[PDB]
């Protein structure tokens, strides 16, 4: 019994590529478009939730997550790997970091140390690569605003507005149209629902779009007072009558 | 032939094939023969040399005052499983200051070549043992196969040309099976049972090779000139 | 842990892996060792393809393994390296232990046994390497020169050669080596050891480098000039 | 059992060559090229990004150059998730040197056992070699100034100018033709751009897609300063020597 | 607190002779001022004309003994049927003992037999593994009595030759079984008399080249 | 159990080589055990070693560095010196420090690049290198007699008379000390055995041949 | 390292001409309290075998759970296990006497004295004693805690050596094991009246018997001490 | 590929028989056992003349009374050497007396089978154990890497074996000297050896109950070999 596994299962061919992070990404490719965009005051980060069956409930699903109080992610490739890093994504932020300096990672940092995790499972033995790219919007007050792509390598990339998945290459160009460096929040949000629409085949409303932002702090969503430093979370999930709203002046 | 690569491997027919393989070894060994009757038991082993300037190799091993095994196959196999045999029958006497039976001995040595076969890694032990012995239950004589089947017998033969002696003793079943109270008698069938798978070469004084174990006597091995007797 | 068998046996008797090894050792850059009455010479070829080297840091072919011995390679680099401070550590381990330095037989056999290891150990490959190590006994002053291989073989050798053209540069020393009259100072030994070199290298610039060893711990490098007058010397005797 | 399915990356071709150490090589023959020359007053860095989008994040991006402390800094060529697993060992390698001796590591030091690190994947384990090349710039007082190289066999040289990754061929044979000994620093600047300009796959050569750093003696009376170049201060030194 | 050792009383005594080895001791196990057992021997035969004991704390006897009569069965296998000489057996029980040098087996052991040249031995041996082949040796709780009578009258000490001033000692000479067993019997009447863990029974193995012979005597049992 | 007992032993370098002079009791407090112990442990041909302390500690060890000393020279085809042998055995206690093995020997040996050699080796870690050296209940006993008389050019007949009259001066006086008393002589060729000496025959004859022991009646 | 908590007092025995009787009482105190009196300490383990167990009864619990699991172990691939094959007095001796033994070389011990008292396959009786320190002996009569000190020199004035066996009856054991009982009720502050009694028999095998009291007490000659010298009323 | 330790459908071990075929390839390697003592003799096979032929050491010592001469990958020998020692020097600490020729022999061939997937691969080296102890006298056993042990009264292993086997098969008898021996192996090595035999390219040795183990000079086997050629031509 046990893991007579020990050797790697990611090795380089004769010329020079590394065969499964190459079809992990095909894997990526196959997967819902998703994209994020990055404000002078604000990110904002969206998806299309493709839906398995009607009967299913798919609010139950969801493809947007909270990481930390200030950061969040999204994906496209395969749902069930993204789950399972966004569990270890939440860990390590605790582990490596809020439990040594008493606050929360920078974004580039936590960043830094998911890719890490995707790393290991290219090299490490008797495993696959992670067949996600993920997607993750941040803040933090000595870098500000921030946008990073993460591959399947564990290569990641700051980006001021990018798109990945099906129909990744088509939104990357409508996105390199619509930004510029004095885009407010609301202006970003706008851009992100048109980018989106094209990809999007079935209906798009509230119901079927995913959509969450990292903006202002929100005292509200703390949930108590007392302390005058601790101001609320800025990522903020918005909710399917809020998409609703900005889909008529659209 | 695509499922002979290891031991975990089932054949379509069901068939462990290096398990087979390990059996074939037994088969090119030397030949060994068993018998037994109510008070005694007895080996009987056929060795075999390199050449005239070697001397030939030991078939027989002792594993306690009441207990012993002889060979065919891979010897350093033998030397493996007499040696954990060895170390039960004095677990037995040290713990509860009991004699080892010796059907204990053979569930015990079953399940040691049994973990083996269902492992990878690992192989099948390549020597099948013949063991004596007399306990609280008088004689008995076992044969061990090393796919993991043990099996009591009045009498037996293993390894080349081994079928000879094991039809002679079936015939000779009702005769040698109440030789009591008389070893002398119960060897020289023993003899005369291995006998039957000579070609070519006849026992010698350096050849033979033959043990004892009964009622009021130790498991004790005959070798040299003290077989003399019985050529 | 990783446990494969990667060196084994082949129908015909052959490890393949430690044989694969010594064809790394044949690519390698040629090195030669000669030793004298009352010294030993290493010589090694530096390869010409590589210019706009820094050769003040760059890792030198002949190392010390302590201030007695010294050691040579040819085979793959980054293998050496491991070769080197083992064998160090073991130098070290012996005088705190035995309160006296490694006898040049005792490290070769240390080296060896390493490599040894390597041929018949779950989930390692063999060191594509083999040395030549020399040396002076402690309170000795008869020299001592010794081979090593992948396999784990070792013997002593009055001169020898390893690497790429090998066998070439064994010839030449096989009926320039008189067993004897071997030679008798400093300079003759050194100049043998060129000679040999120049049937292999190319030009006697920057591609020869010379270490010569003496009892005592007196173990110096020679200079890119002091090396030329050497190869300047040869040439012009040659054409005659 | 999982024999069938181990690829064996540990083994020697009948050649005598490592199949995966070749096979990394050539994987990092395709990443963007990485310059690396070294003056008798400081040392230069340049490196190629690949192949840039307009809406990357460029200034507060690193792909390329990575500091490894004060006195030492790197450029990669390869996976970059791959380099940076090295790159954090040899960060903590430098300072339990500075805890255990109360000095900074030398440069050689550094090199040797994250070198070392490389060969043993390449020994034992039985996993993928790191498909990454290093050139290492730093400095120290023994030997002053030093450019060094790292490959996945986990072998390493010594460099007066040295190129990696993407048409090194061509790469070196333009510096060997304009290198010369006594060298200052902003003359290394120029020629270490104008070798990636001639070599560069790309249309024109632009602040954008490059990479930049110097290590000089630059600071105050006898100390070593490591200066990452901004994506304006790369937009002004490429105007200065007239390629934009 | 748990106290693992414990005392069980008894005195051992071996002597040498010629041709012939004895191994005497006691029948008497205790506990403080009670009495467990009047007949329980400690001295075994043990194989290959090696006779054992190993007195003071029984528990840590018992299995010791056990062990050694368990590394004689492990000699035969491993060794092909050699016969285990005394030295080396004594050898061998040093390592037994000195395996427990930081928990040790709290005896006595000596040990009885002949040697290779077939002349009487007797080895003695302190409870961490120390050893000595010696003409004498008395062990347990009797032991103070018992030997400085045996320096007497087996090795003469303190006896000179009558007449000669004190200059000329009293010739050493080997003693026959009959007087070894004299000496034996007597020894263990007067420590009986002056010793409360010390009766109710003798028990003397005696070891020639024909084999192993036992004798029992009984003792005072107050 | 009781390991700590009585004892006197000496060994001292001089022109021709090494003496080495021990006594034979044991004790296990006032109970004398033994008469007749063998204090010197004979590791090799060429080597010797002095028990003091635990008797199984010094017994166990010093064989056990004979076993080791065989496998150097097998290995090496030399014989081992003597600093490499002691520190052996004295590497090897030094990991068992704190456990409570007790020790106190001196290693000897005459080798041809050492000459005449002499550790004392002790299970604290201790390794010295020296001249003489005395250990044991009786060692102040013996060292008086040692130091007053010593000499580097004393012949192997004095030398030897030394060793054992240092030995008879600890027996007396030390009375944990006494029994007989055993002679070594170590050259470069192995050591010679020079017999058991009875201290109570001994001692009325040193008295009467050299008139020492006045306070003594005899 | 221990301290017994529910402790069982003495355990007494004597071997007669055709077998062994063993007995107990049926307390379990808790220091000086009486806290437990339907305890049984004497256990069968066969038909021809009886453990004795003496001291902490948490460890004797856990004892008898050892004793149960080797019968069932025992019966494993044997067909002579009701036969030739069963488990013997000697074999249940020793296997205790093994782990007792290890328990006090692990410092670790089980708090108990024991005594196995039985008839072996060719008649002869089986009578051997065992404690936490691993000390083993055996004797005509054996006897734990106040057993040792008061009962053995009851049971030694009938069996008092070897020869006195055969010449020693069921009756006269048994009356004697019964006297001893008393006395140590009069005696012992940790005891009770009542007990269970065993008699390992060659020909009748085991008889078990529960429920005992102890009677004919002498009690009467109380009324005439008076006061503890001087004192008349 | 296929696992280590896999069997044949003949029955056999592919990895053993393997490293059996490496050992053919190996220098030859001869003993014989007589009365008076046990003599074993060594080609040494220099591959080239610059190769001082003094360091090929092929005939090895594990105690006084025991000796080892080998054949194959000399290399893998060295543990397998290193094991008998300690072997031979455990018992002696533990037992006070010299080990017995075949217990020494069946430890090193309990080594030979501790591979799979413990070792990686079988040793690739045949040893000839000779030795004397009082029981069984003069001892003579030929250690394979399948663990098996056979006693020879003479035995050759490496290349020329079948060849010098075959007349070892006529040449020897129970009353042979010392001396015979020692000329008996020199005229077998000299007929199967490549090179012509001389004191430089072939080592003898003995062990006699006396001396012990003892490897011979180079100039007392040079007589030897003289002393060969004179007796061949006086017939
Ligand atoms: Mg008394």
């Amino acid at each position: 019994m046990t893991d007579r596994y020990s050797f790697s299962l990611t090795t380089f061919s004769p010329s020079g590529k590394l065969g499964q992070i190459d079809y992990a990404l095909t894997a990526v490719k196959q997967g819902v478009t998703s994209l994020g965009i990055k404000a002078t005051n604000g990110v904002v980060i969206a998806t299309e939730k493709k839906s398995s069956s009607p009967l299913a409930m798919s609010e139950t699903l969801s493809k947007v997550s909270l990481l930390t109080p200030d950061i969040g992610a999204v994906y496209s490739g395969m749902g069930p790997d993204y789950r399972v890093l966004v569990d270890k994504s939440r860990k390590v932020a605790h582990t490596s970091y809020k439990r040594i300096y008493g606050e929360y990672p920078p974004t580039k940092l936590l960043v830094s140390e998911v890719a890490k995790i995707m790393q290991e499972a290219t090299q490490s033995g008797g495993v696959r690569p992670f067949g996600v790219s993920l997607l993750i919007a941040g803040h933090d007050e000595f870098n500000g605003f921030s946008l990073y792509q993460v591959d399947p390598s564990g290569s990641y990339f700051p980006w001021k507005a990018t798109a990945i998945g099906k129909g990744s290459v088509a939104a990357k160009t409508f996105l390199e149209k619509r930004w510029n460096d004095e885009l407010e929040l609301e202006d970003a949000i706008h851009i992100a629902l048109l980018t989106l629409k094209e990809s999007v085949e079935g209906e798009f409303n509230g119901d079927t779009i995913e959509l969450a932002i990292i903006g202002d702090e929100n005292p509200d969503l703390l949930g108590y007072t007392g302390i005058p430093t601790d101001k609320g979370p800025r990522f903020r999930k918005l909710t399917s009558q809020e998409i609703n709203d900005r889909l008529e002046a659209l | 032939n695509n499922y002979d690569g290891d031991t975990v491997t089932f054949s379509p027919t069901g068939r462990l094939f290096q398990v087979e393989y390990a059996l074939e070894a037994i088969k090119q060994g030397s030949v060994t023969v068993g018998l037994r009757s109510n008070t005694h038991a007895v080996l009987v082993a056929l060795k075999r040399n390199a050449d005239e300037l070697s001397s030939y190799q030991k078939k027989i091993i002792k594993c306690d005052e009441h207990m012993g095994l002889s060979l065919a196959g891979l010897a350093p196999d033998a030397r493996v499983l007499s040696n954990y045999l060895r170390q039960q029958c004095n677990y037995s006497s040290l713990v509860f200051n009991r004699k080892l039976a010796v059907e204990r001995a053979g569930h015990l040595l079953c399940d040691k070549a049994q973990k083996n076969t269902q492992s990878y890694g690992g192989r099948p032990y390549g020597v099948g043992l013949l063991i004596i012995g007399y306990d609280k239950s008088g004689a008995h004589l076992l044969e061990f196969q090393p796919s993991g089947n043990v099996t009591e017998l009045y009498g037996t033969a293993i390894g080349a040309r081994s079928q000879g002696a094991k039809t002679y003793l079936e015939r000779t079943l009702d005769t040698f099976i109440k030789i009591d109270g008389n070893p002398d008698e119960l060897i020289k069938a023993g003899v005369e049972a291995i006998s039957q798978s000579l070609r070519d070469e006849s026992l010698t004084v350096d050849n033979l090779s033959i043990a004892i174990v009964g009622k009021d006597t130790p498991f004790t091995i005959y070798d040299g000139e003290a077989v003399a007797k019985y050529i | 842990g990783y446990d494969r068998a990667l060196s084994i046996f082949s129908p015909d008797g052959h490890i393949f892996q430690v044989e694969y090894a010594l064809e790394a050792v044949k690519r390698g850059t040629c090195a030669v060792g000669v030793k004298g009455k009352n010294c030993v010479v290493l010589g090694c070829e530096r390869r010409s393809t590589l210019k706009l080297q820094d050769t003040r840091i760059t890792p030198s072919k002949v190392s010390k393994i302590d201030s007695h011995v010294v050691l040579s390679f040819s085979g793959l680099n980054a293998d050496s390296r491991i070769l080197i401070e083992k064998a160090r550590v073991e130098a070290q381990s012996h005088r705190l232990t035995l309160e006296d330095p490694v006898t040049v037989e005792y490290l070769t056999r240390y080296v060896a046994g390493v490599q040894q290891r390597y041929t018949q150990s779950g989930g390692v490959r063999p060191f594509g390497v083999s040395t030549l190590i020399a040396g002076f006994d402690p309170r000795d002053d008869e020299p001592k020169l010794y081979q090593t291989e992948p396999s784990g073989i070792y013997s002593s050798w009055s001169a020898q050669t390893i690497g790429r053209n090998s066998k070439t540069v064994r010839e030449f020393l096989e009926k320039n080596y008189d067993r004897k009259e071997p030679p008798a100072t400093v300079e003759e030994c050194v100049k043998l050891t060129v000679r040999s070199l120049l049937e292999v290298v190319q030009t006697g610039a920057k591609n020869i480098e010379i270490t010569v060893v003496k009892p005592d711990s007196d173990i110096v490098a020679l200079s890119s000039e002091e090396i030329n007058q050497y190869v300047t010397q040869i040439e012009q005797e040659k054409q005659e | 059992g999982s024999r069938r399915y181990d690829s064996r990356t540990t083994i020697f071709s009948p050649e005598g060559r490592l199949y995966q150490v070749e096979y990394a090589l050539e994987s990092i023959s395709h990443a963007g090229t990485a310059i690396g020359i070294m003056a008798s007053d400081g040392i230069v860095l340049a490196a190629e990004r690949k192949v840039t989008s307009t809406l990357l994040e460029q200034d507060t991006s690193t792909e390329k150059l990575y500091k490894l402390n004060d006195k030492i800094a790197v450029a990669v060529a390869g996976l970059t998730a791959d380099a940076e697993i090295l790159i954090n060992t040899a960060r903590i390698h430098a300072q339990n040197y500075l805890k255990t001796y109360n000095e900074d590591i030398p440069v050689e030091i550094l090199v040797r056992r994250l070198s070392d690190i490389k060969q043993g994947y390449t020994q034992h384990g039985g996993l993928r070699p790191f498909g990454v090349s290093f050139i290492y710039a730093g400095y120290d007082d023994r030997y002053g100034y030093q450019l060094y190289t790292s490959n996945p066999s986990g072998n390493y040289t010594g460099w007066k100018a040295i190129s990696v990754g993407a048409n090194t061929s061509a790469a070196q044979t333009l510096l060997q033709m304009d290198y010369k000994d006594d060298m200052k620093v902003d003359d290394a600047i120029e020629l270490a751009l104008k070798t990636l300009s001639k070599t560069t796959d790309s249309s024109a050569l632009t602040y954008d897609r490059l990479e930049f750093a110097t290590i000089r003696k630059g600071a105050n009376d006898g100390e070593v300063y490591q200066k990452i170049f901004k994506p304006q201060e790369i937009k002004d030194i490429l105007v200065k020597t007239g390629i934009t | 607190q748990f106290n693992p050792y414990g005392d069980n009383g008894g005195t051992i005594l071996g002597i040498a002779g010629e041709d012939f080895a004895v191994l005497a001791g006691d029948t008497r196990n205790i506990t403080d001022y009670s009495i467990n057992s009047r007949y329980e021997p400690k001295v075994f035969d043990c194989g290959d004309n090696i006779v054992m004991s190993a007195n003071g704390f029984a528990a840590d006897g018992d299995a010791l003994v056990k062990r050694f009569k368990n590394s004689v069965k492990w000699y035969h296998f491993d060794h092909n049927d050699k016969k285990l000489s005394i030295n080396s057996a004594a050898r061998n029980i040093q390592h037994l003992l000195y395996g427990k040098r930081f928990f040790p087996y709290y005896v006595h052991t000596i040990i009885a037999g002949l040697d290779e040249d077939g002349k009487g031995a007797v080895y003695s041996f302190d409870p961490v593994g120390s050893y000595e082949r010696e003409q004498c040796r008395a062990g347990g709780a009797a032991a103070s009595l018992i030997m400085p009578f045996l320096d007497n009258q087996v090795n003469f000490k303190n006896q000179y030759e009558p007449g000669t001033n004190g200059k000329v000692k009293k010739p050493l000479k080997y003693l026959s079984v009959e007087e070894v067993i004299k000496l034996v019997r007597d020894s263990f009447t007067s420590a009986t008399e002056r010793h409360i863990q010390v009766g109710d029974g003798l028990e003397i193995l005696i070891v020639t080249k024909d084999g192993v012979r036992k004798e029992f005597y009984e003792l005072k049992r107050d | 159990i009781k390991i700590a007992t009585g004892a006197t032993t000496l060994a001292f370098r001089f022109q021709g080589g090494i003496i080495v002079a021990v006594d034979s009791r044991a004790t296990a407090g006032n109970w004398v055990a033994s008469q007749t112990v063998k204090k010197v442990i004979e590791i090799n041909p060429f080597l010797l070693g002095t028990m003091a302390g635990g008797a199984a500690d010094c017994q166990f060890w010093e064989t056990w560095l004979g076993s080791q000393c065989r496998l150097h020279e097998l290995r090496e085809k030399e014989r081992i010196s003597v600093a490499a042998a002691s520190k052996i055995l004295s590497n090897l206690v030094y990991q068992y420090k704190g456990a409570g093995l007790s020790m106190g020997t001196m290693i000897c040996g005459y080798t041809r690049k050492e000459g005449p050699t002499i550790y004392y080796v002790d299970s604290d870690g201790t390794r010295l290198k020296g001249d003489i050296f005395c250990v044991g209940s009786g060692q102040t006993f013996a060292y008086g007699v040692l130091d007053s008389n010593y000499k580097w050019d004393l012949s192997v007949e004095d030398a030897l008379y030394l060793g054992k009259r240092s030995i008879l001066a600890a027996a007396h006086r030390d009375a944990y000390s006494g029994g007989s008393v055993n002679l070594y002589h170590v050259t470069e060729d192995g050591w010679i055995y020079h017999g058991n000496h009875d201290v109570g025959e001994l001692f009325w004859k040193v008295k009467e041949e050299e008139g020492s022991f006045n306070n003594v009646i005899g | 390292t221990q301290q017994p908590i529910v402790t069982g007092t003495s355990v007494i025995s004597m071997k007669y001409d055709n077998g062994v009787i063993i007995a107990a009482d049926n307390l379990g105190s808790y220091g000086s309290l009486l806290r437990f009196n339907g305890v049984e300490r004497l256990i069968p383990v066969g038909d021809n075998t009886v453990v004795g167990i003496s001291g902490d009864i948490s460890d004797m619990q856990h004892i008898e759970r050892l004793l149960k699991d080797l019968v069932t172990e025992n019966a494993y691939d044997n067909p002579l296990a009701d036969a030739e094959e069963a488990l013997e007095p000697s074999y249940i001796f020793e296997y205790l006497a093994t782990v007792m033994y290890q328990r006090r070389s692990k410092m670790n011990p089980l708090w108990n004295a024991i005594i196995v008292a039985g008839v072996q396959s060719n008649g002869d009786q089986f009578l051997r004693y065992v404690n936490l320190l691993g000390v083993t002996y055996s004797s005509p009569t054996l006897a734990t805690g106040f057993g040792a000190h008061m009962a053995n020199p009851l049971l030694r004035k009938v069996v008092d050596r070897e020869s006195d066996i055969p010449k020693t009856t069921v009756q006269v054991a048994e009356e004697a094991i019964v006297n001893a009982m008393r006395v140590l009720y009069y005696r012992d502050a940790r005891s009770s009246r009542n007990f269970s009694l065993a008699i390992i028999d060659k020909n009748t095998g085991l008889t078990f018997k529960k429920n005992l009291q102890v009677e004919n007490m002498k009690w009467d000659f109380a009324k005439d001490i008076k006061g503890y010298g001087t004192q008349k009323i | 590929d296929r696992g280590v330790s896999t069997f044949s459908p003949e029955g056999r071990l592919f990895q053993v028989e393997y490293s059996l075929e490496a050992i053919k390839l190996g220098s030859t390697a001869i003993g014989i056992a007589t009365k008076e003592g046990v003599v074993l003799g060594v080609e040494k096979r220099a591959t080239s003349p610059l190769l001082e032929s003094d360091s090929i050491e092929k005939i090895v010592e594990i105690d006084r009374h025991i000796g080892c001469a080998m054949s194959g990958l000399t290399a893998d020998a060295r543990s397998m050497i290193e094991h008998a020692r300690t072997a031979a020097v455990t018992h002696n600490l533990y037992y006070d007396e010299d080990i017995n020729v075949e217990s020494l022999t069946q430890s090193v061939c309990d080594l030979a089978l501790r591979f799979g997937e413990l070792m990686s691969r079988p040793f690739g080296v045949a040893l000839l154990i000779a030795g004397h102890d009082a029981d069984d006298g003069y001892q003579l056993f030929h250690a394979e890497p399948s663990g098996t042990f056979y006693r020879y009264n003479a035995k050759a292993i490496g290349s020329g074996s079948e060849g010098a086997q075959a007349e070892l098969l006529n040449e020897w008898h129970s009353s042979l000297t010392l001396k015979e021996a020692e000329l008996l192996v020199l005229k077998i090595l000299k007929q199967v050896m490549e090179e012509k035999l001389d004191e430089n390219n072939a080592q003898l040795s003995c062990i006699t109950k006396q001396d012990g183990f003892k490897i011979y000079d180079n100039e007392k086997t040079a007589e030897l070999i003289k002393e060969l050629k004179e007796k061949e031509a006086a017939e």
